[PDB]
């Protein structure tokens, strides 16, 4: 079964999210799915044509789940993980700020989507340093984006250069 | 020329020719229904239906969403068009909401529209018909350009509350009924000022400048609690369904179906005011328009979802809690403007009948609906203190 | 006691005043502009009044739509091909005008002046009346044409094809993703200004060549509410220029518009208005240069000088690719003529004549591919042939564009034959151009669509189409095709006969 | 709390009880009859439900024309012969519909049951629709057609010619002069039933058989109305039947109503049909039969036979006069065609043959004289012939019958040729028919209209053309004209030359 | 088939071929204005006109007519299809009239279709919002169902008093101005009848029933006279002017404005009743729109007739005080009405306030056009002694 929509992959992880059920187990779970298989610094590609899909059935169970174990308040103002919301966001909201240049922001903003994205942070906490920490990493980004040489961007950016056509 | 110069395959004749003697003998297909593939509300697929269903381009990891893969191109950092992420709420398929009343773009102007020109008969009629002998100078002057004024920037901010979601929601049935939601707000906004405008025109020394009304609601107390609430379920609410939720199925149910209709409309005709009421009364249809929407999506779609029903009704209780304080808060201080009545214009029997009337209201069509334990008279007494 | 009233403009006069100060009154999306508060709109609006003027348009519309078009038989004396070709056409555009809703949702809200809001929120109706309208095309020509295939789940199966990755690019994605300005050029600026607008006139003219009534009836009322949407570019611009990140940003993020607009449309549109028709009205080679070099990058972009907007730096190599570019890709669409929604053709004895008449050295190249593939017997269904193989053959892989999602074939390829692969974090990735390379370099995160040989790879073709239900309402017999007349139409099952399995052209790199 | 609201049936079920009884509540209309008090309508309309059901026709309607029908020049693209057949078809029934305003005002004053005057309420508004729909037809052809002399002046320009005045016989004082049940029959138990609502279809065939697209828009939305007015003239005799005065003059009010209406319907609808197209759709002979004989006086008729209603005893003489009728009345038509409000052309080769195999004998007779005619001159300015002349120079009278004002020639005419000459109190009048005798010596004071001789009489041609307008805006150049083509088109000067004097062809008795 | 059996001219290439071979280079005539004859009442030509004027076949002998000769076929007797003898009333032009608002079938349906929906959509908004809630339970059973209802009577009376001018009417322009007032009087008395229909589905015991309001209009006291006055102006005269005259620049100008504007529609507020309003909005739209129309026949071209100015005045100023009598007595009788409201309700000041408002509207729009020296005082003392 290798199908687009359906296939053993997808079928063998919604097994897998099935069995998380406690809170602590199921975040920990999506953070290190988010960690192994979203961005270009993922851990690997294995699950490219799925872990989009994946992903969205895992929020489901951490959500069900942090919505029954979180009275009112917490529900709203902290992470699945027990944190405070608004301290996590204004203290990285702090070091995307102090970042010395674009290749320090884009870690801490990326960084920050796999470690906090709903059900993780609440909504409002998170599209609030979305809000903020996006302005920053364009802001130094966009700054004399065509000063650098391809030849010398590709060095920067890391890519093992493998064809060339002209 | 009599016949011009550009030739039109379906009348010239050398090309009419042509691309009669290219087709085929019967339509290649006997399957001539677009959007034949559409789960139907109702017996049969409807227009509205098929020329909204699936417009939005979702991908099947945003449930309900039929094509496949990530976009191709995110925001910096990562973050996606369209995404789970910006809202709290879960279902199974984010296209099942419908509007009630099937309302696309030509059904929905089509209205307004003969509202609008209904609207400009009746005030040429009631500018004719000299009706604005009877009104009140003092009701005029100061509650309708004063109080029923500074409302309209309510309405104009629980318009705004509409922006982010227009950009974030996450299917095109809920996209088309949010968006006429937010244009029904600003055009009640527009009918305030439109109404003061208007009494400009046939009383003289009647100021149509917003200044006044402005300055009640940007400095007064009648409405303080009301701009507090309104600035934070527009600016402080970054989840499109926590804002289109708590705005209709709570602080506007309300704060608004109280100053609205226990207010202007129902003490508007004892000071000789059939002017107010003409345009309270598209506002309210507005709001029983938009109920039957908010209610589909919230209760029949969300609230009821087979898989996460009890989740979603978490979430708007959670919700509900969150904006019943400031929304009563809003209410308390609405309660001042009663003592601004001239003497024996109304007393404590007939607005806490009519506070019971819009909570009871709001009990039936949306606490009740998530199981919301809403004490109605713990709502009216905590409301009631505003009184002076 | 005389008979009076209040128009639009008389209300709107007092609409700036609408929004008030609080701390948290701010746009809540990222943004390196500041849109200034006194910005105000070019015209006079307010809800009721908006209303009516696009209620009298609808009427005059579906009227001549359900009256005597319909009388005429309209739906039905279209060209076949132009019958297919509007199945894209229409459908394509109805997600640029459905984004374009979202788009100008987040305009609206990036806005702090009232008259700037709302001048964003008459773009915002607009869009959803255009969706409905590009929608309501695609409705009529399934129920009254020669073809409803395609035409009646065009939502659901343009996920097979290619070209659909390209069009969510830049009437998608690139309508709402990044900031708020970058998406305002994407869409305003140069969407609509430049290619949009153009576009719609243009088509009306195309499908009257070949009778089409439907599309003009429809097209044009659309037309009538873009002198708002490219208001709204404008004064995005000037409610920007006064702050110093203007001069810090906006030319960089135009240029990067322009390039990514202009690389979809500028093979796309020439393909479809060439290759998808009978009758021509003018070579794309003119149409271009004319849309984009004189009145967008001259005249329009010219007006905007003041404001310290400079033509793009990318517009010379973006003609030098032109020329070509759209022949370039219909050979590949023909080719991967199993995964569309629509019916495609060969070009027929006059149309190679005219195409060689139009672009000397036509026929040496792709005339003569065409005619080996009619012989190789593509039209047939029964030959067990389809293009594919004979890049396969020929060793002429196709490869997708990472970031604007575009094929191409560059040891093929007429124009550009550039190719850069990289290898970074265990993943390849494959560019055709100079400027989507530096986007991807630098933003690596914003650009991780996987293509169609990433998806299918390791998938038989049949069961790639029958998945994503490629096939007309018998279940049987496939809705596109490799010819347009009405008979050897061919099915699944000569599809499953072929045994053609997907690979991913970059993995051959070590 | 539901969501309620009230249609117009739930209002109309208590129509019935708002009329209430008093001494002078009776009609102010002279009449034989008494309609029962308690008869009901079939359709439960009221004021607003009316209003909406019509407007949604409207919009459709006047959407075509504007948008789409605009756009493909369809006022322009219509057969010479049928731009001018529409002069006379769309003023002629405008006056038609405008009457039965009138007629049907008349009627709700007779009608004593609410439901019925409602019934005939409705009707009194459609045909102010009706009336309007039909002028817009002009307006439109004026506007954008190939010759708007004649559609923009129709309204004074018509009092001209002779066809006119039999037009207003059956379309305006036969729906409103007489017994009210009368001018019921004429105008829909008669009018209606058997030739308008026929006829209007039978309009939209030969238009757009001639590339006339224009009047199917308008004429279709019109038809969609009648279905109210033909229940009206059922139920006006309905609420008469159980009247005993019903017995005694429904039979001869409604013979007197069918040969009234079919005495110009027969000759004229078949002249329009046959001689002012190109595109023929079915021969006169066959359509005529078909509506008088097997729709109307059988099926229709024969329903209203448990209410004491027979056919028509004039019928089988109506059949007897019709087979020729159509064709002797073009050849007078013709004739005196610069008394006319358009322009007329005589059959070509493919017509003579059409007329020929569908009319033995029509060769040998008109054919042959239409190209006397045409060898003669008469198309050509030059040629100082009118075909009036030949009718002189061959001792052929032209009558005008004083009760129907329709044209005959005995001398010449294929079809009747009876003629009868009275004298009575100093003034002669001419019949052409035993029905139409009978009518004036038992009712002479209803029938004093002066015919075109009289008023004409001693006058020369051009000088009366002048006086009624019957110019081009030039000044010089005749609406009305021998020909369809654009070159050499007579003018008052080319008549006035020919000094053409008008006599009283009954003088010659004297 | 999918193409059909039937050929048009317009798409097929082989008729279209023919056709286009027959056009002539250009149009025969540069003159494309329908109606260019027409003389304008206003800057330039109007479509109104354009479908309207001399629509009507009548010839020159009927003051305006283009055309000549007698009628072809005329009443047994001799009496003309149309003539002057319907009618005191003389003039230069028959054809003179325009209404105000132009209006031609389309417009005339298009407004009242949106009326008809924007009603639609006000039942439902009210329904949906309880508004039922605030009305009096007496005013709505008594003076809505019972004294409301009847005035139904009073307005179809009126409606059918139209049924021979639109016969006898000598020009298209009054015809179709006729047809429309009396159309619009109909609409009312449907409009009155909803009304207690949708009271009857949204109040359980309420009956729709006519019965009762019925007897009230042909037995009671309150409009004895009113009904003596419609069946007047409506089955004893016989002259088509006089009537339309007499009912809207007389009766329904004094009688009519009085119980609409100055009871019903003053009144209803103050019990709580929004609903009635909304309908009579529509009925004083309408009255207002047809004074325009009415206004300018008998002014503006009638009684300002350049040769006939002083006769028509002479004759107006007649038929005025022939009904002004039975106006008078109609509205005395109405007074009774005053006697059943509930005590406090209103006082002999407002009744005064109200009946002087009514007489001089009617003074400053109708009598004073004529020259009809009226005594306000005089007619307010009257009509008042039918008070308790
Ligand atoms: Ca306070
Ligand atoms: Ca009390
Ligand atoms: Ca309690
Ligand atoms: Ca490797
Ligand atoms: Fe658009
Ligand atoms: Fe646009
Ligand atoms: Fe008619
Ligand atoms: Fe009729």
């Amino acid at each position: 079964k290798l199908g687009i929509h359906s296939n053993d992959t997808r079928d063998a992880w919604v097994n897998k999210i099935a069995q998380l059920n406690t809170l602590e187990k199921a975040a920990e779970m999506l953070k290190q799915f988010r960690m192994d298989h979203t961005t270009p610094f993922r851990n690997s590609y294995e699950l490219d044509n799925d872990y989009l899909w994946i992903e969205a059935k895992l929020e489901e169970k951490v959500a069900v789940l942090k919505a029954r174990a979180f009275n009112e308040v917490d529900f709203r103002h902290k992470t699945a993980f027990g944190e405070d919301a608004k301290s996590v966001l204004d203290g990285t909201v702090a070091k995307m700020n102090a970042a010395k240049d674009k290749w320090e922001a884009e870690k801490i903003h990326i960084g920050f989507r796999q470690a906090y994205k709903p059900p993780i942070m609440p909504v409002n906490y998170f599209l609030d340093g979305e809000r903020q920490l996006g302005t920053r990493l364009m802001e130094l980004r966009n700054l004399n984006y065509y000063d650098t040489p391809l030849e010398e961007l590709r060095k920067q950016r890391g890519v093992r250069v493998v064809h060339l056509q002209s | 020329s009599m016949l011009g110069e550009r030739r039109r395959g379906l009348t010239d004749p050398e090309m009419a020719a042509v691309i009669l003697k290219a087709l085929p003998e019967a339509p290649l297909d006997g399957n001539n229904k677009m959007g034949y593939f559409v789960t139907p509300r109702w017996k049969r697929l409807t227009e509205y239906e098929a020329l909204t269903v699936y417009a939005q381009p979702n991908a099947d990891w945003i449930a309900g969403g039929l094509d496949w893969g990530d976009w191709t191109q995110k925001f910096h950092g990562g973050r996606p068009s369209w995404g789970n992420e910006t809202t709290e709420l879960r279902t199974v398929d984010w296209f099942k909401h419908r509007d009630p009343l099937r309302r696309w773009h030509a059904p929905y102007v089509k209205d307004k529209a003969e509202e609008w020109r209904y609207t400009d008969r009746f005030l040429q009629g009631y500018s004719a018909d000299g009706q604005i002998r009877a009104m009140n100078p003092t009701w005029r002057d100061e509650f309708i350009n004063r109080y029923w004024g500074a409302f309209l920037f309510n309405e104009y901010g629980l318009f705004n509350a509409h922006s982010q979601g227009a950009r974030e929601a996450l299917s095109d049935v809920t996209r088309v009924s949010l968006a006429f939601w937010g244009f029904d707000k600003i055009d009640i906004a527009q009918m305030i000022q439109l109404e003061r405008g208007f009494l400009a025109k046939i009383v003289p020394g009647f100021d149509e400048s917003t200044a006044v009304p402005k300055a009640e609601w940007t400095n007064g107390e009648v409405y303080k609690s009301a701009r507090l609430a309104v600035e934070g379920l527009w600016q402080e609410v970054f989840d499109w369904n926590e804002s289109a939720f708590s705005v209709h199925a709570v602080y506007d149910a309300l704060f608004g179906q109280f100053v609205r209709r226990e207010f202007f409309q129902r003490l508007a005709p004892r000071f000789g005011d059939n002017l107010t009421p003409f345009f309270i009364n598209q506002a309210q249809t507005y709001f029983q328009i938009a109920k039957q929407g908010v209610q589909d999506l919230y209760y029949n779609c969300l609230g009821d979802d087979p898989e996460f029903s009890d989740y979603n009704r978490t979430v708007m209780r959670n919700w509900t809690g969150k904006w019943l304080e400031p929304t009563i808060a809003a209410l308390r201080d609405f309660m001042g403007l009663f003592a601004k009545l001239p003497a024996g214009t109304t007393d404590k029997e007939e607005i806490t009948a009519s506070l019971y009337r819009v909570v009871d209201d709001w009990i039936e069509d949306y606490a009740s609906r998530i199981d919301f334990k809403a004490d109605r008279d713990q709502i009216v007494k905590a409301v009631l203190a505003g009184l002076k | 006691r005389a008979p009076t009233s209040v128009n639009a403009q008389e209300v709107h006069r007092w609409l700036q005043s609408f929004n008030w100060d609080f701390k948290n009154n701010r746009t809540k999306y990222a943004t390196k502009y500041k849109m200034a508060n006194e910005t105000k709109e070019q015209f006079k609006l307010i809800a009721k009044e908006y209303a009516r003027m696009e209620a009298v348009k609808d009427e005059r519309q579906f009227g001549s739509l359900q009256d005597a078009l319909t009388r005429l038989n309209a739906g039905v004396r279209v060209h076949p091909k132009w019958n297919e070709t509007m199945k894209v056409v229409s459908n394509f555009l109805e997600v640029g005008e459905y984004n374009a809703i979202a788009a100008t949702g987040m305009l609206w809200d990036s806005a702090q002046a009232a008259e700037q809001k709302n001048g964003y929120l008459a773009q915002v109706l607009d869009e959803i009346r255009h969706t409905h309208q590009c929608a309501y095309v695609n409705y009529y020509f399934a129920k009254n044409g020669q073809d409803p295939a395609g035409h009646n789940d065009a939502r659901r199966t343009r996920t097979i094809g290619p070209l659909w990755k390209g069009m969510k690019r830049v009437f998608s994605d690139g309508f709402i993703s990044g900031d708020a300005v970058e998406c305002s050029l994407n869409l305003q600026l140069v969407g609509e200004a430049c290619f949009t607008n153009p576009l719609i006139v243009a088509v009306t003219e195309w499908a009257a060549a070949n009778g089409d009534e439907i599309t003009p009836t429809v097209f044009l009322s659309i037309e009538t509410d873009e002198l708002r949407h490219m208001a709204n570019g404008y004064q995005t611009v000037v409610s920007i220029a006064n702050d110093p990140a203007s001069a810090k940003y906006l030319n960089t993020d135009l240029n990067n518009a322009f390039w990514t607009q202009q690389k979809y449309f500028t093979p796309v549109l020439g393909m479809l208005f060439e290759y998808g028709s009978k009758f021509k009205v003018e070579p794309w080679v003119k149409t271009w240069d004319r849309w984009v070099y004189e009145d967008w990058g001259g005249i329009w972009i010219g007006r905007l000088g003041k404001y310290g907007v400079e033509s793009p730096r990318s517009l010379k190599d973006a003609k030098q690719d032109a020329y070509w570019a759209h022949h370039d890709l219909y050979l590949l669409a023909y080719a991967l003529w199993p995964t569309g929604f629509f019916r495609l053709a060969l070009p027929d004895q006059e149309e190679m004549e005219w195409f060689e008449a139009n672009y000397p050295g036509w026929y040496d190249h792709y005339g003569k591919i065409y005619e080996e593939w009619r012989a190789r017997g593509c039209e047939d269904p029964s030959s067990g042939f389809i293009p594919l193989m004979w890049f396969i053959e020929n060793n002429h892989p196709i490869y997708i564009d990472r970031v604007s999602q575009v094929p191409f074939c560059p040891s093929l390829a007429k124009g550009a034959s550039t190719l850069r692969v990289h290898e970074y974090n265990g993943e390849m990735h494959t560019f055709s151009d100079q400027w989507g390379e530096r986007m991807w370099l630098a933003e690596p995160e914003r650009y991780e669509c996987q293509n169609i040989f990433e998806q299918y790879e390791g998938r038989e073709l049949s069961e790639v189409i029958a998945e994503l239900h490629g096939l007309r309402s018998d279940g049987k017999t496939l809705i596109a095709q490799p010819h347009v007349r009405g008979d050897k139409l061919w099915t699944l099952d000569d599809i499953k006969r072929l045994n053609c399995v997907f690979k991913n052209p970059v993995k051959a790199f070590n």
